[PDB]
């Protein structure tokens, strides 16, 4: 830590504060995450355990790079490549004009690449949200914050009390599935795709039931035809109202036929039929993908 | 249990 | 989604080689023995039962112990400290919420302090260089179970039993990668329950013929035959539960037809 000068606080992640820092010997600018570390009572938090072990395994252009781990008696620091902004804050600043469609396409393409790489290496991110998606000045976007990530060499059991996020949560979790699958990450990314396009959260629920119901109002209340098994899932109720599926030309007006098609496949109700990240990369929507740079 |  | 079944298996096959312990490390430990290790692992089986931990957590903890003891000499009075920190770390990695640290002090009958446990945690992270996502027998078995025609829950439970038994005895089981032990455990379980044999679909996928599994299998057959007389009995007691269809009450075949 002697070779780093803290410049400023840039944010917070899972159980740690993130600083912009510079290496005084090499000149490199890094992002330093200082883990909240209680040395007498609980030790190294499970978020830092998972983030370190999983990110050391994951070397990809669209996943944030862990450069180094500095582990002393009373402090734990993670050294990352520095990235300039998060997606949440970028879209707040691009509200009114909107993020240009070509840049939306590029970001989605890149996020799918990073996600596909995670999944092929048995890592579930589990908490994809714009605040965890990081951008640089050169047009790259990267997955960040692997604190809630899990290795799925054996299937991951769902949390009784979900800590993950309401708005980007898959309907199978809300209805009480016993395990996560890679499909939960596709669902979140579909929500983020729609959010970039329309300039607002697709499903801004205020509770779990309201979250389900906001999904039902846009996508239609699911049944055995659309989602075999749904009516015998732990938290399914026959008293659920019946809403009609909305035309995606109303849900995401700016988006063309290919975009609407991919979206609907990323928001498929049945986790077994929801499109995979690898398959999504083959979709015709990415035929004309380019790499524009954002105005930060 | 203490254990060797 | 089964789009990554192959990729994941291939990737686990690659990582199990990297997370492998040194095979002859106990010979170079001057104060501890295979037999002590066996007592330690057996105790951890029981701890996972008391605290209703997942079986993967046990498998992970053992992997962490053997890799730690591969580079660090440990006196017999501290071996339990190593195990306890391993189980804490595995629980943190694998469990939805781990038992509190205090619970890990209590399970040793307060032979160590909370601070000792936490600083052993730090030391284990240092020596393992934070590489905790190790493939296990339990992971390979879980993936092999997708190839049952049809799925049979005695087979699964008995294969898990046999997998766990192998954690207890460093000689011979440290010789074998987890995918190989899982292979032998699955065949022997399938054979024991139905008389069937290591399926061609798994021969294509693993690239393991039954013949290549033979050395590990003969070891595992003897272990299974001699399980009721073994000094360590926690796994047997564990698998008597209705949860597991009593498999450890089924009778082992006196011959493998090999
Ligand atoms: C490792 C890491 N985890 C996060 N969570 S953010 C983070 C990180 C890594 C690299 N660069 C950045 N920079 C950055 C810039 C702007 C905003 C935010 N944010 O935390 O709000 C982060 N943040």
């Amino acid at each position: 830590m002697e070779n780093f000068q803290k410049v400023e606080k840039i944010g917070e992640g899972t159980y740690g504060v993130v600083y912009k820092a510079r290496n005084k010997l090499t000149g490199e600018v890094v992002a330093l995450k200082k883990i909240r570390l209680d040395t007498e009572t609980e030790g190294v938090p499970s978020t830092a355990i998972r983030e370190i072990s999983l990110l050391k395994e994951l070397n990809h252009p669209n996943i944030v790079k862990l450069l180094d781990v500095i582990h002393t008696e009373n402090k734990l620091y993670l050294v990352f490549e520095f990235l300039h902004q998060d997606l949440k804050k970028f879209m707040d600043a691009s509200a009114l004009t909107g993020i240009p469609l070509p840049l939306i396409k590029s970001y989605l393409f890149q996020l799918l690449q990073g996600l596909a790489f995670c999944h092929s290496h048995r890592v579930l991110h589990r908490d994809l949200k714009p605040q965890n998606l990081l951008i640089n000045t050169e047009g790259a976007i990267k997955l960040a914050d692997f604190g809630l990530a899990r290795a799925f060499g054996v299937p991951v059991r769902t949390y009784t009390h979900e800590v993950v996020t309401l708005w980007y949560r898959a309907p199978e979790i809300l209805l009480g599935c016993k395990y996560y699958s890679t499909a939960v990450d596709i669902w979140s990314l579909g929500c983020i795709f729609a959010e970039m396009v329309t300039r607002r959260a697709l499903f801004p629920g205020d509770s779990e039931i309201d979250q389900l119901f906001r999904i039902f109002r846009t996508l239609g209340t699911p049944d055995e035809v659309v989602w075999p098994g749904v009516t015998s899932m732990p938290d399914y109720k026959p008293s659920f109202p019946k809403w009609a599926r909305q035309d995606f030309s109303k849900v995401v007006p700016p988006l063309d036929e290919d975009g609407r098609s991919l979206l609907s496949q990323m928001l498929h109700y049945d986790p077994n039929k929801r499109i995979s990240a690898k398959a999504a990369l083959a979709h015709p929507f990415f035929q004309d993908v380019t790499k524009p740079v954002p105005h930060l | 249990r203490r254990x060797f | 989604v089964p789009d990554y079944h192959e990729d994941i298996h291939t990737y686990l096959r690659e990582m199990e080689v990297k997370c492998k312990p040194k095979v002859g490390y106990m010979k170079k430990q001057p104060d501890i023995t295979n037999s002590m290790r066996a007592i330690l692992v057996d105790w951890l089986v029981e701890v996972g039962e008391e605290y209703k931990l997942q079986n993967e957590t046990l498998h992970l903890a053992v992997n962490y112990i053997d890799r730690f003891l591969s580079s660090m000499s440990v006196l017999r009075g501290k071996l339990q400290l190593v195990g306890t920190a391993a189980m804490l770390l595995a629980s943190k990695f694998e469990e939805i919420y781990p038992p509190e640290v205090a619970e890990f002090v209590y399970i040793t009958d307060d032979t160590y302090t909370k601070k000792q446990v936490l600083r052993m945690e730090h030391l284990v992270l240092k020596v393992l260089t934070f590489d905790l996502a190790a493939p296990t027998v339990n992971q390979f078995l879980t993936q092999y179970f997708l190839h049952q025609q049809p799925a049979n829950c005695k087979v699964e439970s008995l294969a898990m039993f046999l997998g766990e038994l192998s954690l207890i005895d460093a000689d011979p089981y440290l010789k074998y990668l987890p995918s190989v032990i899982a292979g032998a455990a699955f065949h022997l379980a399938l054979y024991t329950v139905t008389g069937q044999s290591w399926p061609e679909s798994l021969i294509r996928k693993t690239g393991y013929t039954l013949e290549s599994l033979k050395p590990c299998l003969m070891d595992l057959h003897q272990t299974y035959l001699k399980a009721p007389q073994h000094a360590q009995q926690s796994i047997r007691e564990k698998y008597k539960n209705s949860k597991y269809h009593g498999v450890s009450l089924l009778n082992p075949p006196e011959t493998l037809n090999l």
